[PDB]
């Protein structure tokens, strides 16, 4: 009945432990040397280097098209930190709409 | 569309005016029914249509928007699950049969690897596409369309009597 | 918690090898595209 | 507003009109197609 | 039946086919080091006894398979091209398909 009661405190659940973090970084610089191991494989050492360059008139195109292919990885890296997903969706929608012209003027212009 | 894909479009027509009024979907379709079948259908034959589309002609595109489309399936309703036990089964019958080629792995393993990484972001289905026994015959098909793609690559370099001791 | 509302990717200790990872695969696919369309076959 | 034996007849006649030039499509694609 | 002849045989047909073809050696060493960071993801996996976000694993594990598998789709059109697609529009479809594949995987990173 009345009188005073024992107390609850609501002991909460563990969490799992995360990592050491200098193995993380170890594997991290280890992926680096990874992806610099491939671009030193690509550029002179394996000679797949740049055999043509289009300095015409069709150049603008070109960087047309290099506005486009790292312009979309602009917008997913932004959208990674922060920026919601429709301030994201109206960014790629005014980057695609005249981005797919000037990738696609370009590509007609290569027959390979 | 379809039914274009399969047949002329003249029997196109036939399919769209047989669905557009038969009893067996207008019970589930009817004028008030919010019940999460409405938009069900409708993206089961697009996205079928996508992958009759995307196997025809081997194209990439048509195999992404498959995916789209079933992922987009898979945010609606709670039967996805036949999609991935149906285009498995399609594959793997042409597998069995011998009609292999590179329009067949063109289409399923793109249609595999961004509607596997794209249905796994709804909540309610989770890292289930991993770890559920009715989508690893998707994961299964994916694993031995390698190797149909592999043996395929060596079955046509080396000689008949040397590769009929490999299959 | 909101889906927001969680420990950060970039946050947390173990993470740092998947974001490493998926950009190398992103900064290697940049130079795979630009190395591939001007390169001659 | 339309009233439900209206409603009948729209429905039956947009069924009709339907399968009509259905039909009527196949036969001018059947004849007249290499 | 020792099968020395596959894989000297298939070393000429393969190991010349590199070389004659300049795009295919970006192909082929483009898959080759994903093969390389799925290996090591997977021994990071193993390494640690956790897989504590396990998002952010299948984040960096599908971004690499998946991009491996849209480089052998887009070498099979490129060594023997299919009918109705060009070798141009061969690339295009890689390109979207990577970019769906990258937003994809960036946001399962969270
Ligand atoms: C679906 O719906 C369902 C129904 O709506 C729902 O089911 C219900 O879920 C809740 C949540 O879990 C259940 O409540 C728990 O029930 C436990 C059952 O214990 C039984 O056996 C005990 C003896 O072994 C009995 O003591 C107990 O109660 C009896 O006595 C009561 C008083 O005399 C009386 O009122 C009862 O009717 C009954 O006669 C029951 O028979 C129960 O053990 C548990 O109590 C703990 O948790 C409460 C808070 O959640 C505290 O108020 C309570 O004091 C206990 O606290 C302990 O645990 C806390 C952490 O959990 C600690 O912080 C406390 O300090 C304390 O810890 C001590 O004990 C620990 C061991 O337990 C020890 O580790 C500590 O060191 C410390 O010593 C709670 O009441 C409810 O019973 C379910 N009902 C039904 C019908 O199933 C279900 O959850 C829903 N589904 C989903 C997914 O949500
Ligand atoms: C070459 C061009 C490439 C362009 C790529 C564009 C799209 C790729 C295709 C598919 C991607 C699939 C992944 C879904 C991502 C959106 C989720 C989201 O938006 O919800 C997220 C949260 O997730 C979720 O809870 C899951 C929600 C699932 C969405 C369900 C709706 C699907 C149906 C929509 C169709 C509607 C009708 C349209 C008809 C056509 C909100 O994010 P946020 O606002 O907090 O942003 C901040 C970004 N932080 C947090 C990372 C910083
Ligand atoms: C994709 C194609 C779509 C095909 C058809 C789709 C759906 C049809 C299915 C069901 C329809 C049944 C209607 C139920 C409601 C009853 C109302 C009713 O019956 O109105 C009737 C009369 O109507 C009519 O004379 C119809 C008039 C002509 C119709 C024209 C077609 C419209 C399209 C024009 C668009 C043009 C723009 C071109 C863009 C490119 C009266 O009713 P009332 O007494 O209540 O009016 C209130 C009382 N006053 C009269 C005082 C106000």
């Amino acid at each position: 009945k009345f009188g005073i009661k024992p107390e609850i405190h609501h002991i909460f659940h563990a969490e799992p432990k995360r990592v050491a973090k200098p193995i993380a970084v170890i594997f991290v610089l280890i992926i680096f040397i990874t992806i610099l191991s491939l671009i030193v494989t690509w550029l002179n050492s394996c000679a797949a280097a740049f055999n043509n360059i289009p300095t015409g008139v069709t150049a603008v195109y070109f960087l047309g098209f290099i506005a486009t292919i790292v312009g979309f990885e602009v917008i997913f890296a932004r959208y990674y930190l922060g920026t919601s997903i429709f301030e994201t969706l109206f960014s790629s929608l005014y980057l695609g709409a005249p981005g797919l012209l000037t990738s696609t003027k370009f590509l007609r212009s290569f027959g390979q | 569309e379809f039914t274009k894909e399969i047949k002329d479009a003249s029997a196109g027509l036939l399919a769209a005016g047989f669905i557009a009024i038969v009893p067996g979907y207008i019970s589930r379709s009817v004028a008030g029914s919010y019940d999460n079948e409405a938009i069900a259908i409708t993206l089961l034959m697009v996205t079928f249509m996508f992958w009759i589309k995307a196997q025809k002609t081997g194209s990439i595109m048509h195999a992404t928007c498959a995916a789209l489309f079933y992922f987009y399936m898979v945010s609606a309703w709670g039967g996805y699950v036949f999609i991935t036990n149906l285009i498995p089964l399609h594959v793997f019958l042409l597998i069995l049969m011998g009609r292999y080629s590179s329009k067949l792995y063109s289409a399923y393993t793109t249609w595999y690897a961004i509607g596997t990484v794209a249905s796994m972001q709804i909540p309610f289905v989770g890292f289930l596409p991993i770890r559920s026994n009715d989508h690893m015959a998707a994961l299964g098909v994916f694993g031995l369309i390698q190797i149909v793609a592999f043996g395929d690559f060596v079955k046509g370099q080396i000689s008949t009597a040397k590769f009929k001791v490999i299959m | 918690l909101a889906n927001d509302e969680y420990p950060r990717s970039w946050e947390i200790s173990n993470s740092w090898v998947y974001i490493s990872a998926i950009c190398g695969v992103i900064v290697a696919w940049i130079f795979f595209v630009v190395s591939f369309v001007t390169t001659s076959s | 507003m339309i009233s439900d034996e209206q409603l009948n007849s729209l429905a039956i006649t947009f069924g009709i009109v339907m399968m009509t030039l259905i039909v009527i499509y196949h036969a001018v694609d059947s004849t007249m197609s290499p | 039946t020792d099968f020395q002849e596959t894989f000297k045989t298939s070393k000429r047909a393969y190991f010349a086919q590199i070389e004659k073809y300049p795009k295919l050696k970006l192909i082929d060493t483009f898959c080759f080091f994903l093969v390389l960071l799925g290996v090591i993801q997977c021994t990071f996996i193993i390494l640690i006894r956790d897989n504590f976000p396990f998002n952010a694993f299948l984040a960096g594990f599908i971004i690499c398979v998946g991009q491996f598998v849209l480089l052998m789709s887009l070498r099979l059109q490129l060594c023997n091209s299919f009918p109705g697609i060009s070798k141009n529009r061969a690339f295009a479809e890689f390109i979207v398909a990577s970019l769906i594949l990258h937003f994809v995987c960036l946001h399962f990173i969270n």
